């Protein structure tokens, strides 16, 4: 049911996060092909904006 | 290096000198017995001590009349620079070493930051001396002192 | 209370405040003073008059024999080394 | 939605002022803001202090625009009062804005137009360039 | 001679700063 | 006045409208997010470029961003 | 002294500000005082910014004067 | 519709904003409206020898008002023994002591003591009298003029160039080296040797009779010939009056080196051979890269062979060529550099080693040209600096630099940035830690307790050169080497002469003092490069703002959401470095000044106890110099030195208000002046009169920006009025 399991690790592609290139665990994937973002993921240490998630596009990398 | 050793200076004697007569200026208005003369007795043979020493042990003395170190790396000069800069490393490594060797411990599981401002786990279960041996960090350079996130 | 989409002037402060006063004039002496005031009413030409009325400052000055511009005399200081 | 419109209304009760409306409102524009209140209560007033409510229509004449939310926010949370406020102009003129589309910015709308939507995502834009526009088009 | 020219140095930002405001405010 | 934008990388949490004290911003249906809802800028000449929605956003980086441009009375904040 | 009360007094202000932002509330505890102070707030500043301005000329401009008379 | 007609969306601005920020714009032609890179190309070459005008026209009124107004012939008879003059005072203002104190130098009237040392260049290159100015200035001015006429003709279309005319670099390049360079460094040599060199030794070669006395009194031949050495035979004597014909050679080309010892400047003789040396390798040199005729170079492919196998740069400089050409403000940062560095390698060079005669005897003018020199150096490093962000923000393609030096540089900023911070953190931690150390023994009173650490390597350096100071055994001082037996007389002799001269300012004496000032400034050189490149890798975007690129090199911020974002712009990075800058080249300058005041008043045993701790810096430096400069006007007398005073106060004074600006912000005075805006309109006999433009507090960056003006125009200033008061003073 399409690409990242539930709770795999994974490592940020975007260039503009804050979590560049680090890595993070996944929350859930909504499977609604409407959605640009879905693969929710938390991260261990926050932003500027003090948030723990954010969702992202398809494309990342696993591990 | 115009500068001509401490011993057979005119002017780094001639300075002490010039102190210590000051000092002995002083006791003159209090009376021997009495306490400010000891304080300014026992201020005297510390500077006849500290010129004294400072002529064995070498330092060359400008013609200000004061020691200059020599840094250089000259066998003559070491214990003016290199020696005590070994000693600095060593503490300022060890101190290094242990400090990081901490917060890796407590990385793994727990609060991270709970230990961090709160420390009720000293030295861990025994890492200060671990710094003893800090150098042996060349041998953890060796596999992964350094993590391969980003860059190399 | 009182807001007229129709005036929109005394809805604003658009009113003068009553130190307007519109009332008649003054003396008939004005007969004089038109006449003379004339030539600097008509603005630019008097821009102008008193830009060119600048010349009085240079005439002024070319001539003026007492603002500091003689020593008097003295005999002056070498000095730090001559 | 039809736009309701404000005719005459009484001004709530204050006393007066010096950070009122100043020759911008003559010449430029001035915005007023309209509620209705179910008591004759008391409410803070920007760019000022305390002045009673009144029970009825309601209508107030305020500057910036962002007076008039402000008050409105404020009219909206404390006291359970719908508001409305238009920009009045200086030659009369019947600009409405807010709610407009009669359901609050926040609340969800069927038919409202996206304006300046980017569906490339931020950290896609380009680089100039010596051509018009900035890239964030 | 010098005691003409450096008033004019001074009837000159007189002149400048009045067609500036003029330039300015058009 | 100031030019604002929105992008897809939005969530629909309507923070941004709320924190707005002019009104410049509005929410729209849309079919890209689970709150199927998107900001909108449609009153941008009542914009004053305080930055406050910018504030509220949760979005890694902005989803609203505000760029300063040419200065108006409305875009000043004056009240004179 | 001098710092101590100077020091006091400009906290004078900030607490006299934290009641205005935390403590002031007109639907329970008007004054009227308070009222028309607020009222004409615009006012007071702006004379007081005046007669800075006037005190500023009038007595750091003298010394300026002085300054240079004596240079000159 | 209104000013600034440049940009449509500044003119619509309702409020004061709109004149301020239209001047501010002016030269920033990227920005204008409807903007071409056609239009941007000529509007810079036009705006280029509007430059130049200006520069012919100052130079012009120099050589006017000293022929004018300057003694200059009664200079030129005793040249130790009298004041130069650079023009007449005349202001209402004055008070008769004022008129009185003033009157200097054998002048009927109140003038100004030049220390720019124009005197002594005029006089080093052949200029004798009044008449030979004039000709100058109004040469000048005509240059003035046809610099002009160039800029309104190619403003023209029929003779405005394409922009690709612009791009031709290998041509542009071609011309500068071998034209510009060489052959103007020749026509100089051509100068010294017909005018310079014989109107030194005794003769007045001008216009009217240069045609028929020869340079030598060996024919052109020799040079044809091919044995040149002839242009060396007979030099001028050791014991040489200037301007005298005794004891006074024939050679016109040598290489004595050291100093000319009535003058204590270069020999001229050595100069025109300077330059006639230099001009042929900018003359071969500017015939490299190619043209229309065949031959030559691409810089381009030069730049793309240039990749080192397997790795570790990359594409090495493939696509470099592009990205400069098409980029002016690579080329601007590129060459702000590259003058920045020269201007203080003129600094140097020109108090250790005079060019002009009698120069060196006048202190107060050589302390004047370093200092000014160096703080302008100073100011176009910042420049350099700052070009650099802009071409990122504004020209940079990533695309087309993928992965060769440059765009190698943006992936490992964290790197450099690091670096600069821990070499920047470890000087200051200890160069202060030195500092305060000694500080506190002297207040103990047991000044032997010090760190005074002897610059050893500095002064194996000093030996190298042929100081027989120290033992040291090294280089041009040592017992058996290839090094000073190359010497082969010539200009060892002469050099080693001067090397070993306690006089002089070249290589003096250092010690102790002088090793932890040099730590300074080169905390002060780590700490702006720190800010600077900081400014430039980030200006495209950080963590905390990844599309800065999106919002240009200067903005006011991004908010105070995501924690706060005030001075993130690469902008303000520069602003903040101005500062650094300024501090830099304070310490720079006080260093340089105070051991030259020291050594002139025959004491430079005072400097070398008192720079070790900064109590001695403060009192024996700052407060020991100020007593003559702050009485130059007392309330009981009026002295010369009263300019200096006020303008050391009004330094202060400037300097203070731009901590204004600096410390208070926008918010505050934006809501004041609203108060007042409330003001004037409720005030009768007042209202009949309004605006026509709103009231508004200055901008954020507007603000930050008259604050360093105001910052850097009393730095200037009162430093300026202290470095000429504190040494006219004493001489
Ligand atoms: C600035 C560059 C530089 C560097 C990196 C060094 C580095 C060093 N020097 Mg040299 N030195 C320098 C400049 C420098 N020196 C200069 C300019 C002089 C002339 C005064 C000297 C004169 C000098 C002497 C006399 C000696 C050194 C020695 C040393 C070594 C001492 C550390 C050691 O022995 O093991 C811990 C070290 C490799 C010592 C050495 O050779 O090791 C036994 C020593 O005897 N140096
Ligand atoms: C561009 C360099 C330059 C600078 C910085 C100065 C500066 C000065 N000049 Mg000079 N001047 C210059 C070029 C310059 N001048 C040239 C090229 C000429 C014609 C050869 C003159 C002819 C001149 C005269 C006759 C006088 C001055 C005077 C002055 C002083 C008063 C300012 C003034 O209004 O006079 C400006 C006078 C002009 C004629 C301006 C024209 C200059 C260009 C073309 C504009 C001031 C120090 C006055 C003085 O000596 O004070 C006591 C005065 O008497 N100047
Ligand atoms: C070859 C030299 C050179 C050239 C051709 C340029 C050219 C340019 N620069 Mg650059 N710059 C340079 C050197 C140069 N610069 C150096 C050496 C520095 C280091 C400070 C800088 C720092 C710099 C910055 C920070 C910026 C530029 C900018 C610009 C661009 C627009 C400037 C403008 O019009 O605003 C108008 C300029 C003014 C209105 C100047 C007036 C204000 C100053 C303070 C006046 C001088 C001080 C004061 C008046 C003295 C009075 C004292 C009195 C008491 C006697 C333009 C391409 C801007 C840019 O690129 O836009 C993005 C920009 O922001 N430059
Ligand atoms: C308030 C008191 C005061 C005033 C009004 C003056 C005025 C003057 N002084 Mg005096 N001075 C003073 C105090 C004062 N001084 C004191 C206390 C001392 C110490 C005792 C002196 C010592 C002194 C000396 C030694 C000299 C003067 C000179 C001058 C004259 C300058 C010549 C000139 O105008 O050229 C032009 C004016 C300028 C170049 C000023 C430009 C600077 C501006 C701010 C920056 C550029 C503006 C920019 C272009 C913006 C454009 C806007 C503009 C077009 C409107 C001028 C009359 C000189 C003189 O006599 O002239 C021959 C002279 O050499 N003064
Ligand atoms: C022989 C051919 C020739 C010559 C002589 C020149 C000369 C010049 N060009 Mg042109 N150019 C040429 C061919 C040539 N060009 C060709 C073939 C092209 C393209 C097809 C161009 C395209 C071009 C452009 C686009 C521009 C120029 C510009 C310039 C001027 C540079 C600015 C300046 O004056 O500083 C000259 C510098 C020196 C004379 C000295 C060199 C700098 C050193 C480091 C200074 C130190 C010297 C010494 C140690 C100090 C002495 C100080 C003492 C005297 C006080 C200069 C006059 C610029 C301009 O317009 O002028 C403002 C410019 O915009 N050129
Ligand atoms: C990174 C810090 C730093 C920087 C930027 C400078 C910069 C400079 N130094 Mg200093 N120097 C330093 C550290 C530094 N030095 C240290 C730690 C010492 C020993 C106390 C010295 C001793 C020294 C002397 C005697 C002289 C200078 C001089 C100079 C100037 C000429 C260049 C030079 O020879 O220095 C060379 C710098 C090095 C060779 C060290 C490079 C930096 C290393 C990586 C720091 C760490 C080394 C580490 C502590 C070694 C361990 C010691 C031992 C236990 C093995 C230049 C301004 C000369 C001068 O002009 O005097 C006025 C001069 O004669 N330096
Ligand atoms: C020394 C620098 C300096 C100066 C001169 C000022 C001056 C002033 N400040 Mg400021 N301030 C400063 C530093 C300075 N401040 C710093 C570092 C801070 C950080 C805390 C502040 C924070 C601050 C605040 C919060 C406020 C001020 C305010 C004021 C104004 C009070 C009104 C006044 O006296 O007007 C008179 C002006 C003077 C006394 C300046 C000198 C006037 C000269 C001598 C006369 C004019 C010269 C001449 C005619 C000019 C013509 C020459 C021509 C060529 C142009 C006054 C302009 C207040 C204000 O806005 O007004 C109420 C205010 O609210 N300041
Ligand atoms: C409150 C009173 C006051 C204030 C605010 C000032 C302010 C200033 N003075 Mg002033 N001064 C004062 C009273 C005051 N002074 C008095 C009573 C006297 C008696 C004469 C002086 C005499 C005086 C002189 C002679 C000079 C100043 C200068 C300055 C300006 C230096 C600006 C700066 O930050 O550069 C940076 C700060 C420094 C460079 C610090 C220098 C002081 C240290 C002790 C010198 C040691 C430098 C050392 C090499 C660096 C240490 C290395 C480090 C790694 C540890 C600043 C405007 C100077 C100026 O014009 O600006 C350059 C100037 O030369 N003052
Ligand atoms: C000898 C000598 C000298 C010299 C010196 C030098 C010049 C050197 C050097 C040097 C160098 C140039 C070095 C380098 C480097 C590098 C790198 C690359 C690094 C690194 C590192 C690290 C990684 C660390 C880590 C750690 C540790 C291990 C400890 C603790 C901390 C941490 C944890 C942080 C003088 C003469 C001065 C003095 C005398 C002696
Ligand atoms: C005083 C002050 C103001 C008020 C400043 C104003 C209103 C500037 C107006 C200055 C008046 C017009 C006199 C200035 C005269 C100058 C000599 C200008 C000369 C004219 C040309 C050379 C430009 C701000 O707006 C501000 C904003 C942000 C941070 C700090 C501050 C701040 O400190
Ligand atoms: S910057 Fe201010 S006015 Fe503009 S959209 Fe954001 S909250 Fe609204
Ligand atoms: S804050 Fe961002 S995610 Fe939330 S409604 Fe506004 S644009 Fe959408």
């Amino acid at each position: 049911p399409i690409g990242p399991k539930r709770g795999a690790k994974v490592k940020i592609l975007r260039q503009e996060s804050y979590w560049y290139k680090g890595t993070g665990s996944v929350v859930t994937v909504d499977q609604d092909p409407n959605t640009r973002y879905p693969v929710v993921v938390r991260f261990n240490k926050v932003n500027y904006a003090n948030v723990s998630t954010n969702n992202y596009a398809l494309d990342e990398v696993e591990e | 290096s115009g500068l001509t050793p401490c011993k057979e200076s005119k002017q780094f004697a001639k300075r002490e000198k010039q102190s210590i007569k000051k000092l002995e200026s002083s006791l003159k208005i209090y009376a021997a017995d009495s306490a400010p003369a000891l304080a300014i007795n026992a201020t005297i043979e510390k500077t006849k001590r500290r010129f004294d020493n400072y002529a064995k042990q070498g330092l060359l003395c400008g013609a200000d009349g004061l020691p200059h170190l020599i840094v250089s790396g000259d066998q003559r000069h070491w214990g003016e620079f290199i020696t005590p800069g070994i000693l600095f490393l060593y503490i300022a490594g060890w101190i290094g070493w242990v400090g990081r060797s901490y917060l890796i411990a407590i990385r793994d599981e727990k609060k991270p930051t709970q230990k961090e401002i709160i420390i009720d786990v000293p030295l861990a279960s025994r890492l200060v001396f671990r710094g003893f041996s800090w150098p042996i960090a060349a041998y953890r350079e060796l596999l992964n002192g350094e993590l391969v996130a980003k860059d190399v | 209370y009182f807001d007229l989409e129709d005036i929109g002037n005394t809805t604003g402060q658009w009113d003068l405040y009553g130190s307007d006063a519109p009332s008649p004039y003054s003396p008939l002496q004005s007969k004089f003073f038109e006449t003379f005031a004339a030539p600097f009413t008509k603005r630019g030409l008097l821009l102008k008059f008193l830009i060119l009325g600048g010349g009085s400052t240079l005439a002024y000055f070319s001539t003026t024999a007492s603002g500091d511009i003689l020593p008097i005399v003295k005999g002056p200081q070498l000095p730090p080394k001559l | 939605t039809p736009p309701e419109l404000d005719p005459n209304t009484p001004s709530p009760i204050f006393g007066g002022s010096t950070g009122g409306l100043l020759r911008k409102a003559q010449v430029e524009e001035f915005y007023v803001i309209t509620w209705e209140s179910p008591k004759e209560q008391i409410f803070e007033m920007p760019t000022g202090g305390a002045a009673i409510m009144r029970e009825g229509p309601n209508l107030l004449k305020l500057a910036r625009k962002e007076q008039c939310l402000a008050l409105g926010t404020r009219l909206r949370s404390k006291y359970k009062i719908k508001y409305q406020f238009y920009r009045v102009f200086p030659s009369g003129e019947v600009q409405y804005l807010h709610p407009k589309d009669g359901v609050y910015p926040e609340k969800v709308n069927p038919g409202r137009q996206g304006v300046g939507v980017n569906f490339r995502s931020i950290g896609k834009n380009v680089s100039p360039i010596e051509v018009k526009f900035t890239g964030k088009q | 001679p010098s005691l003409f020219v450096p008033l004019v140095g001074l009837l000159f930002p007189a002149v400048a700063m009045a067609s500036l405001f003029l330039h300015v405010e058009k | 006045s100031h030019s604002v934008k929105i992008y897809d990388t939005c969530i629909g949490c309507t923070q941004c409208v709320r924190a707005c004290p002019t009104d410049v911003l509005e929410m729209i249906p849309w079919g890209g997010c689970k709150a199927k809802q998107i900001a909108s800028a449609p009153r941008t000449e009542d914009c004053v470029g305080c930055k406050r929605c910018e504030s509220a956003c949760p979005t890694d980086f902005l989803s609203v961003r505000v760029y300063l441009w040419h200065e108006t009375t409305r875009s000043m904040g004056l009240a004179y | 002294h001098m710092w101590i009360g100077g020091f006091l007094i400009v906290g004078a202000a900030a607490h006299a500000a934290i009641f205005m932002v935390r403590d002031y509330d007109p639907t329970t505890r008007y004054n009227d005082l308070l009222d028309r102070v607020l009222r004409h707030r615009d006012a007071i500043i702006s004379h007081l910014n005046w007669v800075c301005i006037f005190l500023g000329f009038h007595s750091f401009g003298l010394y300026i004067h002085n300054d240079t008379m004596s240079a000159l | 519709l209104r000013i600034p007609r440049f940009s449509q969306g500044l003119a619509q601005d309702p409020t004061t904003r709109r004149i301020w920020f239209g001047i501010a714009t002016a030269h920033d032609f990227e920005s204008h409206d409807d903007i071409t890179e056609g239009r941007l190309y000529q509007n810079i070459f036009a705006s280029h020898f509007g430059q130049l005008a200006i520069i012919f026209l100052w130079t012009s009124g120099n050589l006017f008002h000293v022929a004018w107004q300057g003694n200059f012939e009664a200079w030129v008879q005793d040249p130790f023994h009298v004041r130069p003059i650079a023009h007449a005072i005349w202001d209402p203002h004055f008070g008769q002591p004022a008129v009185e104190a003033f009157t200097r130098g054998g002048a009927l009237g109140p003038v100004n003591n030049a220390y720019s040392g124009v005197y002594q260049w005029w006089y080093t290159i052949g200029l004798r009298t009044n008449e030979d100015l004039y000709t100058g200035a109004i040469f000048l001015l005509f240059l003035s003029f046809i610099s002009l006429l160039a800029g309104w003709l190619h403003l023209q279309p029929k003779w405005k160039p394409s922009v690709s005319w612009f791009k031709n670099a290998e041509s542009r390049l071609n011309h500068h080296l071998s034209g510009l360079f060489g052959v103007s460094s020749l026509a100089w040599a051509g100068h010294l040797v017909h005018v310079a060199i014989p109107g030194s030794r005794g003769e007045y070669v001008r216009w009217n009779n240069f045609l028929d006395v020869l340079p030598y009194p060996q024919g052109l031949g020799p040079l044809l010939t091919g044995q040149w050495n002839l242009y060396a035979q007979n030099p001028s004597s050791s014991n040489h009056l200037f301007g005298t014909t005794q004891g006074a050679g024939t050679a016109i080309l040598t290489i004595l080196g050291g100093f000319h010892p009535q003058t204590q400047s270069l020999w001229l003789t050595d100069m025109a051979h300077h330059h006639l040396a230099i001009a042929f390798l900018f003359l071969i040199g500017g015939l490299m890269y190619r043209t229309n005729f065949g031959i030559g170079h691409s810089i381009k492919y030069i730049l793309e062979a240039h990749i080192p196998p397997g790795g570790r740069l990359g594409r090495g400089h493939k696509g470099l060529y592009d990205t400069i050409n098409n980029s002016i403000h690579f080329q601007l940062g590129l060459a702000l550099a590259s003058l920045g560095v020269i201007t203080s390698l003129v600094a140097q060079h020109m108090y250790s080693l005079p060019a002009y005669a009698f120069i060196a005897q006048d202190f107060t003018t050589q302390a004047a040209l370093y200092t000014h020199h160096q703080y302008i150096a100073g100011f176009i490093m910042t420049g350099a600096f700052a070009h650099g962000p802009i071409f990122f923000i504004r020209d940079y393609n990533p695309e087309q630099n993928a992965d060769n030096v440059l765009a190698r540089m943006l992936e490992h900023k964290e790197a450099i940035i690091s670096h600069l911070s821990w070499a920047s953190l470890f000087l200051g931690f200890h160069t202060l830690g030195l500092y305060v150390h000694n500080d506190v023994m002297l207040a103990f009173g047991t000044p032997e307790k010090q760190i005074l650490i002897e610059p050893i390597f500095a002064q194996w350096i000093q030996s190298a050169h042929g100081k027989t100071s120290y033992g040291f055994d090294v280089l041009l001082s040592s017992t058996n080497s290839p090094a000073l037996n190359a010497g082969r007389s010539i200009w060892l002799p002469g050099w080693l002469n001067a090397i070993n001269e306690n006089s002089n300012s070249l290589f003096l004496t250092i010690g102790p003092g002088d090793f932890l000032v040099h730590h300074a400034i080169a905390l002060g050189l780590h700490t702006t490069t720190l800010i600077l490149v900081k400014g430039a890798l980030d200006a495209r975007g950080s963590k905390l703002m990844p599309d800065k690129k999106d919002f240009g090199y200067s903005f006011p911020c991004d908010g105070p959401g995501r924690g706060g974002t005030c001075d993130i712009s690469a902008w303000d990075d520069f602003y903040l470095a101005v500062f650094w800058m300024l501090n830099t080249i304070g310490w720079v300058t006080f260093y340089w000044h105070w051991k030259h005041i020291t050594l002139w008043q025959g004491n430079v045993s005072q400097f070398n106890e008192s720079s070790t701790y900064l109590m001695g810096w403060l009192r024996d430096y700052l407060w020991l110099n100020s007593s003559q400069l702050i009485n130059g006007y007392t309330p009981l007398v009026c002295n010369s030195l009263s300019v200096w005073a006020w303008m050391f106060l009004f330094g202060h004074l400037v300097w203070a208000t731009g901590f204004m600006f600096l410390i208070s912000w926008r918010g505050y005075w934006q809501e004041l002046i609203e108060t007042l805006a409330w003001a004037h309109e409720r005030t009768p006999l007042a209202n009949l009169i309004r605006w026509r433009d709103k009231p508004v507090a200055l901008s954020i960056v507007q603000a930050r920006l008259v604050g360093l003006v105001h910052f850097s125009v009393g730095y200037i200033f009162t430093y300026a009025a202290f470095l000429i008061a504190s040494t006219s003073g004493k001489f």
